[PDB]
């Protein structure tokens, strides 16, 4: 929450988000989006 | 400002395209459209000339 | 079906915007079919 790219908890990230999003389409940006495949069972805690 | 020089209907055809006052409609398109009837069926205005 | 929509040479893309919206909702019909673990066991097999 002291963080501001984040948007897992904060709905008003999640909309500038969606709405840059929105005007990078409406524009013609490169749009990427990324899924991750074993997210949980490759994570360890040593990591963090 | 229009946007970003696309057909709007078929988004690969980008040469010597035609205002639509709202896009930028390609020859062909613009053609079909305008024999189907006299709407535009993309923007909902008067087809051009 | 989604040859019918989406193949052809020149004029196959009229209304892209149209069948984009229609293979998406007809991808999006396995909603239709419920999700109640048709094996308990087997399920908890498969999760180990
Ligand atoms: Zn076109
Ligand atoms: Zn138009």
């Amino acid at each position: 929450n002291s963080m501001k790219y984040t948007c897992l908890n904060s709905e008003k990230e999640f909309e500038r988000a969606i709405c840059d999003m929105k005007m990078a389409v409406n524009n013609g940006d490169l749009s990427c989006s990324y899924d991750h495949s074993k997210w949980g069972p490759t994570m360890s805690p040593a990591l963090f | 400002l229009y946007g970003r020089y696309n057909c709007k209907c078929c988004w690969f055809a980008d040469t010597n395209l035609i205002t639509c006052n709202d896009h930028y409609l390609c020859l062909r398109c613009h053609q079909t459209m305008l024999r189907n009837s006299e709407l535009c069926h993309i923007c909902w205005k008067p087809l051009p000339t | 079906l989604f040859i019918r929509l989406l193949s052809g040479e020149s004029d196959a893309s009229l209304f892209f915007s149209r069948r984009f919206k229609y293979l998406l909702n007809v991808s999006y019909l396995c909603h239709l079919i419920t999700k109640e673990t048709p094996d308990r066991l087997t399920d908890q097999i498969k999760c180990f």
